[PDB]
């Protein structure tokens, strides 16, 4: 909770600090059975408003069966890609396997929880969260067959249907979804059960505890595989997350464009970092997020994804520092166009105004506490509720911490604008600057020669 | 190619004895396994469902135990019924393999 | 109340051919596939092969190969197998299994003996 | 009603014309209040199946609040980053703070609506939509009290799970969507509701219509923060939108390739106006929203927001008029790919048909009833029903207006192709006249040297 | 079943092949309808639990009906824009005209399902899956009005919340969604009605049979625009999609970058093919779906969409063969950034490994059974399991096929890096060979005068 | 502009024989048919709901048939109720008509 | 139970003004559009157009255009006719229609005649 | 630190009389105040949820009344349970306080 | 039912500590955090501050900082204060208070004198 903030005037940028990581380094894939029962045509006549309301639940029961088995048979641009969901893939493709069914069946004989070791080698924590071939036989099917198809009491048709519901919407998901789910709902997987399941995965007592404190974003960061229904069960994987890597130093750079601020539409250049997003620190190198949208934020804790990211070196925090240092190249990108915006930060805003645009830092209490000049300039949190930018009101996050303000000159002020590469994505400052040389060297020769 | 052996080929007990069997895996079946008894010319009846949970509808005398590579059937007391054959059978990979049978005699 | 049950005993000669059926009721046939375990006087209980119940495709064990082949009807309910060739060496009872929860479940069994 | 459209085939771009706007400018966070219950232990025994769904409903409902507690505990480059619930999180904040909720809870304690001012100075409008404690407390927990759980009728089960499946689902929609919910359902804030609260709002009488005549357009535009559990009440905030400007002209502008009809693969040139998107106009300046999917469209309003835009000068619609005027640098892109392609438009549909592809505009009663040429070209939506680009069959709307056509000379025959850069995502035209002048420079003092 | 896959080191690519093709080319614009009643004022005074919940029922109902009647009043950038409800958009201002709904209630009289053909020669196949009306009117509206409100059971309640929750939940996604809902819901239309509509449709039995195998790759695929209440029915607008290509040859072309392994962090060059994802074979000519997440997949059949594809010769294959042919202009892009990566591709993985990064292959029973080495290559799925890059374990996919292994020199050892044009996103390898000529001209040009 | 035509333009019939009528369309009215019948004086009440269906109420001799531009209504047995004026009008599109009319009286 | 009650009749001379009443009772008065019906002495069934019921806009058949005018008050769910400069070939029966599932329902005529 | 004052330090009323107490805030509190009464040596009991909403148990004569910066209690009939102390106090901030104490005895 | 039963009386002499305890039944004791007011003989009300019944944080008021100190044990469901140092000032009553919907609940008081 000691979160503060850093404006760097220099580079017209603004690095969070005081966060923390777990980064999804693994999947444990799981197995999530449930026992179906076999209907067995229910030979008997009479239409009494209970016994139709049963075998409309059993149609709607049969059909869901029916269905499911029908379902069975500014620098993102670098990530490369991969599947999500081979692991799940992998564990339905073994558990198609004959015989992988029957083991399964017999390790969650007595209990309602296992870890059945598959043929192949791996260790699978199989669990039993719904039970409806026994409701449905000891309960229904006496009563549906002896006499005649006579039902005394309502409450049994409600605790049919409220028995049913689960599998009716798991089936549902699976038929929308395409049988691959995410995130996981409290249909497939609910509170209780995954708790029970993060205390019985293979991790240390602090991932447990981590992971048990966060549970929506473990919903949020896994999947659920529509696996198989085969000898009378109904089995599906969840594809829960595992992080190796947790609590060490995350910090967010939040970067915006830096522009000449000459008074015409022309002769002027822009600038602007583009590796902006959420870094982090896992083991020895500097993880690199390039979306921040793939990394969920909670009180203090950065929940990213290593699967989403890019490895680099400490050399990162040195360009946050310093970005003519020569042991790194830092990522900036040019343009010509002075167009006004703002970045709303964790702990300010940064706030950029070029052309003839009117941008203002108001309170609410009082009204306009400041007025942005040509140039772009930062404001806290602290006597600031929102920013208005244009025709763009900006609203600021109050989080509490303490903010920074790093003055220095805009590095657009070295650069002659008769040389500066006005056209790049993703360019740095020693391609920029064997341009510019390069350059030089052709007007050197022109006019020497 | 997993293959089971048993220790006692032969038995012979009284009528009132508690008497053990046991099976030696070539292989770790960490859990599965199974024991049926043959009676006089008819089907290998399961006695348990695992090593350690026996099945329903059979007395509870019989008491499964082991894990891996070592498991052992015991016959808590002996009655006319408590006599046939029992083998013993993987259930963890193809191809299943059984025991070289265990006959079980009157002392 | 699931039950399976098996053909009727045989006489046959060596160089034949014989086919033994076995009938399962009492639980959808298309759930579990059925297999075949063959037992011998005085050896011991030995497993065979197995046959899906829904695309009919068998496999067998490295020991009863190349002859023996699996087959079924699944509106009949019901499947079965054929010994090609008859030997003296193929006598003895043949049984239709499928998987319990744990262990198998063996219908009555067909001694089939192989003599001239 | 008046919607028309204007096909310039000098730049290949169309611009309907007939639009409103409801650009929306602010938000308003009310707070919606929930009266939850004290499940104290229900010491009874007898397990009757009445009592069991009762007990089961109210074992569901301590789940609920359970997990409720544990949930609180072409040019889109150049927008700006900026909090969306910014304002939500301040407010949650504020109702953190000692003594907040208590003024709340005695604000709304004979009517179901107040307007509580906070302590920070901001004036929120509570409402009490469900009170669940009344139920609980007054029907339930004498009869499971008193005489040793024994329910006489079953439809006070009925009604108990009827009453408390939105807050379940409330619930669920808060545990999967990690306690930020957008768009606020009808479980959040009903249709009732929302023309309550739109009612109350400090807003004039033409706001108050707009927003009661497009519910699902305000509930596509705000969020649903989940905000506190605290002195036994369950609240959330609804983070509703604004609107401060209505009923001004905005215009969509649709552009195209315009490439050079060469009979080969190479010595072709393209090029393309990449300010595409919904233009408006709110204060004496042009909002731009460069994605197009940002703005919601109705009958004939726009309903576009301004955190998603661009403030610019009256000079847009001039390029739009025409190109090469001075009074600003329209915004082109290069290409050298001639490649066949169609932007079905709102009363027409531009069809771009370069290369040996075979593009066709196809009525239904007639058939194909025009063969395109090497060129873009521009059908309108009268005499046709389809159009068929390749092998992609595009459809056309059959929105009712007055389409234009305004003959010219493509552009793209002034420019030489031995000098055109042919390699730009954020050009312009007097950035590209700058390049092919200093080419020109180069070759003339090569040649003359 | 027969899939293979490709990977060529000399471009660093792989090429799945053993695929088939169900392409959308059309839509068919179905027309479902649904009984409503009209509640005429319920005057009856007495408050009884089982009158209330009717009571209640009927209020949700008249509820949804008022909420109904006011939702009523890498190459990616290449596709081009198109109405995706323009279909369904006409056929619903085609029945709001005066008399098609008369004709529509006349048709689904005594059947329930019926070819309607409409004023303006199109034939719409309508429906009526829901029939509330009936219900409602002959079993409550008697029962409310003679006996003043007197009802004897408790499954009519029940009886009556059952058959109203789908028109709820149709009136619940129509009000979140805006009135255009996509993948059509198991509310809109449950699977035994698609397969209903599908076996209906004026198309092939081959077509009849893919759709009717893959109806969860159906709904992913169409719309369920929300079209009228009028006359006392309530109707929507499926837009079912209809694939007219099927059963042809397609093929997934997984891409890498290919950089120099220089020892330092400068003097080194990457090269990346942009053409990457699904092509297939409709009609003479191939497909393109540039983004890859625009087809779903199936067991071996890829359901593209037309919509986003882009139409080209066969020489695209050639480009895949070689690269250097004259026939095709192959889409390569450039860099100066060796970032390490890896590419999950169907039968295998792609692994770059560029400066002091650490790659391995590692299976599961033995461990890291590969150490990459600088330069990009590639392996199979047979003995391996993940795929470590860096600090990001990539998983790999467990289908079966025939991976091969193309052996060739990485092109990018041909280009001197003093010349290689390093900043690209559209270029090609002509593009590229005339920048370095014209380069190489200027050299020349500079170093003889 | 679907201007329809009947053939009797005059008709006599008996109190037991099965009389029939036909209306020719001037354009493909799919299959939207309807006979209405006016009796002395009244409002011209309808006796089918379409080419085929019958509406209820009425009695089961009325049978309509025809698709398309030919249809034909079909009285199999009279009585003294049905007598009376039959028209015929199409409702596929706007505007509506009818036809010339069929005026029945006893033989 | 759907009704459409009529006004009575009526008597004029030519060039007068006349309105003639529809009351329509049983249903929302809403759901449908109502239908005006032509007949004529002799003559057969003329349509001549309707009124949308909802936002009062009136479409006529171009045999009864220029001064037959329709209206109607949604509050009194009744809907109404208006024939301005009544001629001698205005008299007739008009009848006020609706749609039924497929053909209409006529409520009882207003003989309005027009002599000297 | 917002400080509130009653008017009437001292009180004396008669066994019918209809008496007011005022408070006056240093602030402007919108709505939210509350009037305890403490009995001779009990735990001051409070009369009103907020200035006019009166709490449910007390007896209808109370009457609270103001909004801002002017409140007032009326007892609309005295009784010989109404008499006491009677304090007034804000919560809408923090530190919260108490008026002076207005005491009430007979006439 | 809402209970707050508060500790017995007191008598201490300047300098000594004491600890007055809150016992706090009839709701679920983490809802509400509770509040301490101190009375004085002939003095007005005064209130003192309150402590968070989940973390236990507790803060005070301006007047009352310094020596008392607010603490509490959840699983008992009761809260205390501890008066360090007493005082002749520190005589009075101390009451423990919680939010009801407007106003306070009191529990009653204990009467705390100091004197030598
Ligand atoms: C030009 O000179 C060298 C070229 O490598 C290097 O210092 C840099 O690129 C340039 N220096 C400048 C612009 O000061
Ligand atoms: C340079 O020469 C011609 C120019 O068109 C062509 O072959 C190609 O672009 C270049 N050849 C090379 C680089 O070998």
């Amino acid at each position: 909770q000691n979160i503060t903030e850093e404006f760097y005037q220099s580079t017209c940028s603004a690095v969070s600090k005081g966060y923390l990581s777990a980064l999804r380094t693994g999947w444990y894939t799981s197995v999530i059975t449930i026992e179906l029962s076999n209907i067995k045509e229910n030979k008997c006549n009479g239409t009494d408003a209970k016994v139709k309301l049963i075998k409309q639940e059993l149609d709607k029961y049969k059909n869901a069966v029916t269905e499911l088995q029908l379902l069975m048979q500014f620098l993102g641009f670098l990530l490369g890609v991969g599947s999500a969901i081979a692991s799940g893939v992998a564990v339905c493709k073994v558990l198609h396997l004959e015989g992988e069914v029957n083991k399964i069946k017999s390790a969650l004989l007595s209990t309602n929880k296992a870890v059945v070791s598959l043929s192949n080698g791996v260790s699978v924590l199989t669990f039993k969260v719904l039970d409806l071939k026994n409701y449905i036989d000891k309960q229904l099917l006496p009563i549906l067959n002896k006499q005649s198809c006579s039902i005394s009491n309502i409450e049994t048709v409600i605790e049919f249907q409220q028995k049913n519901n689960r599998l009716l919407e798991i089936t549902r998901e699976f038929s929308v979804n395409a049988g691959v789910t995410t995130p996981v709902s409290t249909y497939m997987l609910t509170n209780s059960e995954l708790l029970s399941l993060i205390n019985d995965m293979p991790i240390t007592n602090d991932q447990k505890k981590l992971m048990s404190n966060n549970v929506q974003i473990v919903r949020q960061q896994s999947y659920s595989i529509m696996c198989i229904i085969k000898e009378e069960v109904l089995a599906y994987v969840v594809q829960l997350p595992l992080y190796g890597v947790i609590d060490t130093p995350c910090w967010k750079l939040h970067t915006s464009p830096l522009c000449t601020t000459n008074t015409k539409e022309g002769s002027n250049i822009c600038l602007t970092r583009t590796d902006r997003g959420w870094y982090c620190d896992n083991a020895g190198s500097v993880s690199f997020f390039p979306q921040a949208e793939t990394c969920k934020v909670q009180s203090n804790r950065v929940f990213c994804d290593t699967m989403n990211s890019l490895t680099l070196p400490s050399e990162v925090n040195l360009c946050n520092v310093d970005i003519f240092n020569p042991k790194y190249d830092c990522k900036i990108m040019t343009s010509k166009t002075d167009v006004s915006s703002s970045v709303i930060t964790s702990l300010g805003a940064i706030v950029s105004c070029y052309g003839k645009t009117k941008c203002t830092a108001s309170n609410k209490n009082r009204g306009i506490i400041k007025t942005f000049s040509n140039g772009c300039d930062y404001v806290s949190n602290k006597g600031v509720d929102t920013v208005s930018v244009g025709n763009t009101l900006y609203y600021v996050n109050k989080q509490e911490g303490k903010s920074l303000y790093v003055k220095g000159e805009p590095i657009i002020n070295f650069y002659d604008p008769l040389v500066f590469p006005s056209d790049e994505f993703d360019a740095s400052i020693s391609q920029v600057n064997e341009k510019i040389n390069q350059s030089l060297a052709f007007i050197r020769k022109s006019d020497e020669l | 190619d997993i293959q089971m052996t048993q220790s006692p080929a032969s038995l012979s007990a009284s009528v009132g004895e508690t008497v053990t069997i046991t099976c030696r895996s070539s292989g770790n079946i960490h859990n599965f396994l199974t024991w049926y008894q043959q009676k006089q010319g008819k089907s290998p009846q399961f006695l348990v469902y695992n090593a350690k949970t026996l099945a329903d509808g059979v007395s509870s005398r019989f008491s499964g135990s082991g894990s891996g590579t070592q498991f052992s059937l015991k016959i808590n007391s002996l009655q006319p019924e408590d006599f046939g054959i029992y083998y013993c059978q993987h259930f963890w990979t193809t191809p299943y393999t059984f025991g070289g049978g265990t006959k079980l005699e009157i002392k | 109340q699931i039950q399976l049950v098996q053909s009727g005993p045989e006489l046959k000669k060596p160089g034949e051919t014989v086919k033994i059926s076995c009938k399962a009721s009492g639980y959808t046939f298309t759930d579990y596939s059925m297999h075949w375990l063959k037992q011998a006087p005085g050896k011991g209980l030995k497993w065979m092969g197995w046959i899906t119940t829904e695309t009919g495709e068998p496999t067998y064990a490295d020991d009863f190969k190349g002859r023996f082949a699996f087959s079924l009807e699944t509106s009949a309910s019901t499947a079965y197998l054929q010994i090609n060739n008859l030997k003296n060496e193929d006598t003895g009872i043949y049984f239709c299994a499928r998987y319990y929860y744990g262990p198998f479940y063996w219908g009555q069994g067909t001694l089939v003996t192989v003599s001239t």
